[PDB]
């Protein structure tokens, strides 16, 4: 099942040399490649043994893609259709419009495709595989399915064990002549068979090593067996029981409540091989806006990895900051200024009914104990554990009581059992042992995790959630497409506190960050590197001096000192009245002389009462300028 | 003041459109009563003010939204029938706990 | 005189003992008040030019320093300065827009690539919202904005019916107007309109009924009986002396209500003794300008001149089609030409048979072009090696491929953060490349203004980049198994879509309409309508070819 | 009614579809009248709405949804 | 060169490797910056004779709006 | 925080300009506790901390004036 790139990779990688293959996935030659630090990289044809015939140092500027290559054999009939992106259109036409079909963005056409004229809703990858498997294909369990042609992210073969010998039942004929809905009924029908889950690629191969479980369908207790036949296995309840089942068990692991997605699979590739280049990924699960190679060449790319052209700044930090916001504005702005005489702050109808209602306030901040990854978790459970508005509906509209919850979602109080480690998931590639690595290499802190699911598994016993799950299901689709996108949203609406007014312009730099100071009608303040005034920083008359750092750290000090006990104190920094610090700030019993900007002086300690004769900030500079120049004096040259 | 029905009975009924009390009232509480009949009418077909059917829940249009009244702390959402028509957090907090906590234990 | 609604005479002198006066419509005062605008904020840049006042006034009138003449040693009312500095006080907001449309209109005016430069104005600004309105002075029902892209939907009097506002489409907005509004709202939820206002019964209550253009017709119906009613707006046409059968044409009562004060046109209608319609030549009572009419008093836009007796005479007898109505115009005295509505372009070169529906409404720009230049024109003036111009179209595809390949070919920009792409190439390489945007697929949260389109555009972006890449260096195709030259035009220029016609070919036109969809009986094949074949049957609007009928040749 | 009287909200949940599958397309007003009929028959549907699909024409089944503004000038 | 008292460099270009700088005193600092004062308040004056500025730049400014060199299309 | 006297007895002594607290004090600090010095000492000597004498009644100027402590409501 492994495509020619991913043997070629392999076959350079064990030989050890000083080439092997880059390798994307979907089993498809990365249209640059280069060698391990050999820093001389050459644009690839489509078989990956080509070259363009000019290797350059360093990453070459831009080359052109499979479709380009295939166009320009040709010219040198049919005529391969493209995009401007490296992607085979989705339709491919004769020159002359009289046959068109299918193909998959490498070449090959799919055989039912081809017709007379243009053809409509053309069939992707999953349907093809599914219908590939009722014509005679080896594995006779369907995979898993989206709304549209798309595979879903986690995937169940949920066949092992069928006649005491391990491989896959078949499933498709299955599912039908015997009608189970309910667990124990499914043991009783058909026993020592476990479901086998796991998850799978773009193109829906299954991700080596990793996540290969195994779940047992003994331990649960069925509820909603009241419901009809839902005509499709991924349309089952027991899909969703495995998914989530299979989901919280990956939870501890990982660090994440998902598989993971192309940007850590392409990372894991890249680092196991040891390319040259290794994509740099966030916690959401997308490429960073700035992607350097190991060396020289840093540039910028969109969400699918694909290079900005006009960036590339070679050793230069690119910065094409998502931060960067200030023009969009400042010419919305302009343009009201231009009208006549007659992206925002938030959706229009989610702060006032969600964020000061008081729904995620518990959510997220009632209960925000050590909490800064578990919102992100947050997200991804509410968009995994609902998929859809009619499950989410569905599981509104039977379970009345909010004790339950948990136990009709998830596994019969299967979280808690995930708290305490207890066994559903013998017999699987992950595991066998116990900072600490994940299942690709992710930074693990089991504390963190266990608490955040003890924590998700409290919050699902809360009515506000179910109140809140209704406010949700109640949003319109346009604002948000799934339940982890209004969870997402409303999340973002948390700072969304602004109804500016018309025609207040956002004065910014040449490079378009935020000015230090904003003026409007006579009143001007100060302002963060996002656009929030700081409290208190309006003047009457105008150009405010900003705050240095004294005053942010005897502000921070002030505020954490005012959730504390009586008698306990702390370092509260005392400042001047232009904001530099005071030439001696003092502690518990220690008086000690600072510098600046609250760099401690050594051999200056000393106990409260006793005089001083801490420098004055000429000899702080003359101190600083002599061993500037004592360290310049220590030139090579 | 001469009337007996009071301003939330004056604003949900529509005082403000009768031919009977035809010019005593200004023209901003002409449309604030009937944006609080239009609060009333969704209430009273659907049973959310902000939405006038079951199964619609399109964004509402006509006012600012009417938050649901959460029991807990942090909630206890009410409208308030003004000009603008806001949004409020704590209704007599002080009041209603003078007669709610303290003064029903120093009854017992 | 003219009055404003509460008691308040408006601006202009009384009008003579024995003459006619004019007021405007709620369109039209709006109208005024743009125009009041635009020549206050061209007068601040006129004091500019002067030097008669210094530059820190404005900042103590805006800081709440009023200094009178007497303060500055001055007479009492010599410079008028007062004026001046009231006009930065009769507002905030409005004060804002006239610095900031005065520090524009003097920059540009006085900086539009002059004499010691080129010219042709790349700037091209746009100017603030005018409304439009309609012939007489009503309120058109849709009000489209050239600057931004905007095309809301009003209501009878005011604005900004909401929901119906769109930004940079295709289709021209569907909004209907003040009669099949409260149409609609009779027929759903039983809304209806009042016969007369004073105390109505349920017998006075209509749903009224409009014709297929959009006025209300004639007769409406209601439970108690029939009656004639105004064709503008649903109220009782002769309130004294209204009569079912047979009720007054528009003449004779619109006259009764010049007559009477109760309609202010500015003339008198003259109209025909025999079926009530309007005779042709209808004018002012000092004798000075006359003009020609449709039906109704519309106002042919071509005709007015201050001779006597303007010839609009009746055209040849037999029409081209059996429909006799030109639908939004007539033909005026081949010995007569076409002639059309307000704010109507006709699509035909005469403005030989002439088509019935010959002209539509105007919609805004939707593509905007810019080109580039190489001198590889012929095989032996350059280093291709090669002196064969027999296949050019592979050259063209490998240079194409080439550009997409390094960017070229969709420019990506900032949206709030994050980056957005637009396709700006489809066969444009030629050599000559030509960027064709399409407007439609920018949105409108960002670049938000078509200036704006066109900085983001000819700058660094896209051809920064060009020139850097060309100019600088070589990015030279092999070809083994280019020459530079300037544009003599490297601007942007606006054009219409592959369906529609450019009406005004000038690039400067203001207001930005010069794309009209192209009409029922017509195809576009050049970016012009050409009526179709004889053989041959059109039936939908932009249709870019002909369709033939087998039955009925 | 006309389609300028009309305001789309694809979150309705109280509604039917039928497809009419037709390639060399009959006359329209046979379709239009079937689907007519089809309401008629039933008593909650008040609303039918037909759309030319490439390959069918869709026949949408509403009950009476409105969404009215109010305001001082015109209801 | 001279110095302010919190170690600022005075405006006023350094003085030659052997030439000896002058500073001026509490006094004549303070009749510098009033001179300064007048000499910005006359070039005001200059500049509104000779028509290089729009009338209602100021305002701008004062309102807090600020155009630059290419929203208004200049060098 | 590290000292045992509280803020008004630390100004009313002056601890801002002892030489042993040399530097840990604020500019604006050392002239309140000035003000305050005057306060309380006009208060030992006279018996009103406005005037610093019995027989003077002099306008006070070194700050705001002090009022009296009136018993009853309103003051
Ligand atoms: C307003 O509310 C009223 C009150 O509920 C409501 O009237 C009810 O409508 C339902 C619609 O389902 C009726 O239920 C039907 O009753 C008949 C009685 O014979 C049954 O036969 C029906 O079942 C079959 O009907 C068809 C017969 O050919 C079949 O084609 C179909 O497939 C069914 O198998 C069905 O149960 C109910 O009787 C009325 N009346 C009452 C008193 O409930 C009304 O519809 C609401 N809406 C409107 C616009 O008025
Ligand atoms: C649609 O039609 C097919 C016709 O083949 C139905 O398949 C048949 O279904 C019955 C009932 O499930 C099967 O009977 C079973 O036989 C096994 C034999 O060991 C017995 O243990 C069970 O208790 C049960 O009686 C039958 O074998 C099967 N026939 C086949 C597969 O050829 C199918 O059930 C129908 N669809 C539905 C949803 O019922
Ligand atoms: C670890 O797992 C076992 C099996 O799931 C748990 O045993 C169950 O315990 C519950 C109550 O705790 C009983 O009601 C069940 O009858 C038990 N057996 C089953 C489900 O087969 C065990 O309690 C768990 N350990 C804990 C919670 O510490
Ligand atoms: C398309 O077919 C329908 C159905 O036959 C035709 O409808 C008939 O029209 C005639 C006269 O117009 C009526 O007398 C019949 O009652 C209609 N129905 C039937 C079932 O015959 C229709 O005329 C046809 N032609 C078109 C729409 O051009
Ligand atoms: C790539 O491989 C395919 C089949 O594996 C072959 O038909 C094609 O010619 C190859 N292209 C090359 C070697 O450029
Ligand atoms: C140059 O000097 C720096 C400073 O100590 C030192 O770290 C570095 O090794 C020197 N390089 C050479 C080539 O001497
Ligand atoms: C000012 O007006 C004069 C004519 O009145 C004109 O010649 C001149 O170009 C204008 N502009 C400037 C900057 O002087
Ligand atoms: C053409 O129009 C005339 C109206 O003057 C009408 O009498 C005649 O029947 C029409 N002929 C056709 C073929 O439509
Ligand atoms: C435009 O480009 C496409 C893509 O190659 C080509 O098929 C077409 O012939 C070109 N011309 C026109 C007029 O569409
Ligand atoms: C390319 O552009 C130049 C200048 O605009 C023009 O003279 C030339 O004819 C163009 N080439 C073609 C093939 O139109
Ligand atoms: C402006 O300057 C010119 C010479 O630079 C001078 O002659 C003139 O008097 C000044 N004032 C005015 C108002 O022109």
């Amino acid at each position: 099942p492994l495509r020619p790139c991913e043997l070629q990779r392999e076959t350079a990688f064990l030989k050890q040399a000083d080439y092997v293959p880059q390798c994307a996935e979907d089993g498809s030659f990365q249209t640059v490649q280069c060698q391990n630090d050999g820093r001389s990289c050459w644009c690839v044809g489509a078989n990956g043994s080509e070259v363009l015939g000019s290797r350059q140092p360093g990453r070459p500027v831009a080359c052109l893609s499979f479709c380009q290559l295939q166009k320009q054999q040709i010219l040198l009939s049919y005529l391969p259709q493209c995009q401007d992106s490296g992607d085979y259109a989705p339709v491919q036409c004769d020159v002359q419009q009289v046959q068109c079909w299918c193909v998959d963005a490498e070449g090959m056409e799919v055989y039912g495709t081809r017709q007379l004229g243009r053809p409509k809703r053309c069939p992707r990858s999953c349907e093809i595989r599914n219908r590939r498997l009722l014509h005679g294909v080896g594995d006779k369990s369907p995979p898993q399915c989206s709304a549209e042609g798309e595979f879903m992210p986690v995937q169940c073969k949920f066949v092992n064990t069928t006649d005491m010998m391990i491989f896959d039942l078949v499933h498709s004929y299955n599912r039908f002549p015997d009608a189970f809905v309910t667990f124990s009924s499914f043991q009783r029908r058909f026993p020592e068979v476990s479901g086998y889950c796991h998850c799978a690629d773009s193109q829906g191969r299954e991700l080596a090593e990793t996540g290969l479980e195994l779940l047992l369908d003994e331990i649960y207790d069925t509820i909603f067996a009241g419901l009809d036949l839902p005509s499709t296995f991924t349309e089952t309840t027991l899909y969703r029981i495995l998914q989530r089942r299979f989901l919280a068990v990956q939870s501890v692991i990982s660090g994440r409540f998902r598989c993971p997605t192309k940007c850590e699979v392409e990372r894991f590739t890249a680092t196991s091989f040891g390319h040259p280049y290794v994509p740099s990924c966030r916690r959401n699960g997308d490429y960073q806006a700035v992607q350097c190679q190991t060396e020289g060449p840093c540039w910028c790319v969109d969400a699918q990895g694909k290079e900005m052209h006009g960036t590339r700044q070679q050793g230069e930090p690119p910065s094409c900051a998502e931060g960067q916001s200030c023009a969009s504005e400042r010419q919305q702005a302009l343009s009201r200024l231009y009208f006549g005489t007659s992206a925002t702050s938030c959706p229009p109808t989610i702060k006032e009914l969600f964020v000061d209602s008081g729904l995620l306030r518990p959510m997220v901040e009632g209960q925000s104990q050590q909490f800064s990854v578990s919102e992100n978790l947050l997200k991804e459970a509410i968009r995994a554990i609902f998929p859809s508005r009619g499950l989410a509906r569905l599981a509104l509209q039977f379970t009345t009581n909010p004790k339950r919850l948990q136990q009709n979602l998830f596994g019969g109080k299967f979280l808690v059992n995930v708290g305490q480690f207890n066994l559903s998931g013998a017999l699987g590639t992950r595991g066998t042992f116990n900072p600490t690595v994940g299942s690709f290499g992710f930074e693990i802190n089991l504390q963190e995790n266990q608490n955040a699911l003890k924590f998700l598994a409290s919050l699902l016993e809360l009515p506000e959630f179910l109140l809140f799950l209704q406010h949700a299901i109640s949003v319109p689709e346009d604002v948000a497409r799934d339940l982890g996108d209004v969870m997402e949203t409303v999340l973002s609406s948390q700072t969304c506190e602004q109804t500016p007014e018309r025609l207040f312009v956002p004065s910014c730099t040449t490079e378009g960050s935020y000015e230090d100071v904003q003026c409007f009608s006579g009143e001007c303040w100060c302002v963060n590197s996002w656009g929030k005034e700081l409290p208190g920083s309006r003047v009457r008359g105008g150009q405010p001096r900003c705050p240095t750092d004294c005053e942010k750290q005897r502000a921070r000090m002030q505020s954490l000192m005012g959730s504390q006990p009586a008698g306990s104190t702390l370092f509260v920094p005392a400042c001047t009245s232009e904001g530099h610090f005071l030439p001696v700030q003092c502690f518990n019993s220690e008086c000690y002389c600072v510098d600046a900007e609250g760099q401690a002086i050594p051999g200056t300690r000393s106990a409260i009462g006793k005089p001083k004769k801490c420098p004055t900030p000429c000899q702080l500079q003359s101190e600083q300028a002599f061993l500037r120049t004592v360290q310049a004096l220590l030139s090579n040259s | 003041g001469s009337l007996e029905l009071l301003a939330d009975v004056q604003f949900a009924l529509g005082l403000p459109f009768y031919p009977a009390y035809e010019g005593q009232f200004s023209l901003e509480e002409k449309s604030l009563s009937l944006k609080i009949m239009q609060y009333f009418s969704h209430f009273i077909r659907s049973g959310n003010p902000n939405y006038p059917y079951e199964f619609s829940r399109k964004v509402p249009t006509f006012a600012t939204p009417w938050p649901d009244f959460v029991p807990r702390a942090g909630g206890e959402n009410y409208k308030e029938f003004s000009e603008l028509l806001p949004n409020r957090q704590g209704l007599k907090k002080a009041d209603c706990s003078f007669w709610s906590k303290y003064i029903s234990s120093l009854k017992t | 005189w003219c009055v404003d609604e509460a008691g308040q005479e408006l601006e202009g002198m009384r009008s003579e003992p024995s003459k006619l006066p004019t007021c405007p419509g709620s369109c039209e005062e709006a109208k005024l008040r743009v125009l009041q605008f635009i020549r206050e904020t061209e007068e601040i840049v006129s004091a500019s030019n002067s030097s008669r006042f210094p530059l820190g006034e404005s900042f103590l009138v805006a800081k709440g320093i009023r200094l009178r003449n007497e303060d500055l040693g001055l007479p009492p009312l010599f410079p008028p300065r007062e004026a001046f500095a009231e006009q930065f006080l009769r507002g905030s907001d409005y004060a804002i827009r006239l610095a900031a449309q005065s520090t524009l209109s003097f920059y540009q005016r006085r900086r539009f690539s002059p004499d010691d430069s080129a010219g042709a104005s790349a700037l091209l600004r746009s100017g603030p919202y005018m409304p439009q309105c309609d012939a007489f002075g009503s309120w058109e029902p849709v009000q489209c904005h050239a600057g931004t892209g905007h095309c809301w939907c009003v209501d009878e009097k005011g604005g900004f019916i909401p929901g119906s506002l769109t930004a940079r489409s295709l289709q021209i907005p569907q909004c209907p107007t003040t009669c099949e509004k409260s149409r609609t709202s009779g027929l759903l939820s039983s809304w209806k309109q009042a016969r007369s206002q004073e105390n109505p019964s349920p017998k006075d209550l209509f749903v009224p009924a409009c014709l297929e253009t959009g006025e209300y017709a004639r007769l409406q119906a209601s439970g108690a009986g029939t009656w004639c009613v105004d064709p503008a707006s649903g109220e009782e046409l002769r309130p004294g002396s209204s009569s079912s059968a047979q009720c007054p044409s528009l003449c004779n009562v619109l006259k009764s209500g010049v007559l009477s004060r109760r309609v202010s046109p500015g003339y008198v209608p003259a109209c025909r003794a025999e079926d009530g319609g309007f005779s042709p030549v209808q004018c002012d009572q000092a004798q000075g300008s006359c003009w020609c009419v449709m039906d109704s008093g519309e106002e042919v836009p071509g005709t007015r001149v201050t001779g006597g007796q303007p010839a609009c005479e009746s055209p040849r007898c037999p029409l081209p089609f059996n429909a006799s109505e030109v639908v939004g115009g007539t033909i005026l005295c081949q010995q007569c030409q076409l002639l059309c509505r307000q704010g109507s372009w006709s699509v035909f070169p005469p403005g030989q048979l002439p088509q019935p529906r010959a002209c539509q409404r105007p919609q805004l720009w939707q593509t905007i072009q810019t080109q580039g230049h190489f001198q590889l024109q012929l095989p032996p003036g350059k280093m291709c090696s090669a002196d064969y111009a027999d296949l050019l179209q592979t050259f063209q595809v490998f240079i194409l491929d080439e550009l997409t390949a390094r960017g070229f070919c969709q420019i990506q920009v900032k949206t709030f953060g994050t980056l957005v792409s637009i396709p700006v190439c489809n066969n444009s390489s030629v050599v000559n490349v030509t960027w064709k945007s399409r407007l439609e697929d920018i949105p409108v949260a960002s670049l938000p203004d078509l200036h704006d389109i066109e900085r983001a555009l000819v700058g660094k972006d896209l051809l920064g980049r060009f020139t850097d890449l060309i100019q600088s260096g070589s990015f030279q195709l092999h070809l083994d198994s280019q020459g530079d030259h300037f544009g003599t035009s490297p601007r942007t220029w606006f054009g219409c879509s592959e369906g529609f016609y450019q009406v005004l070919t000038s690039e400067a036109s203001q207001d930005g309409l010069g794309c009209v969809k192209c009409p029922e009986g017509s195809y576009s094949q050049d970016e012009e309508c050409i009526p179709c074949p004889v053989g041959f049957y059109q039936e939908q609007a932009g249709s870019l070819a002909c369709v033939p009928c087998p039955v009925g040749r | 009614l006309a389609l300028s009287s009309v305001v789309v909200d694809p979150s309705i949940r109280h509604f039917d579809v039928a497809h009419v599958s037709t390639a060399a397309t009959s006359n329209f007003s046979a379709v239009r009248d079937l689907c007519l009929s089809e309401c008629s028959q039933h008593e909650a549907c008040l609303i039918t709405t037909l759309q030319t699909q490439p390959g069918a024409v869709r026949c949408m089944f509403y009950a009476d949804t409105q969404s009215c503004t109010h305001s001082l000038q015109g209801q």
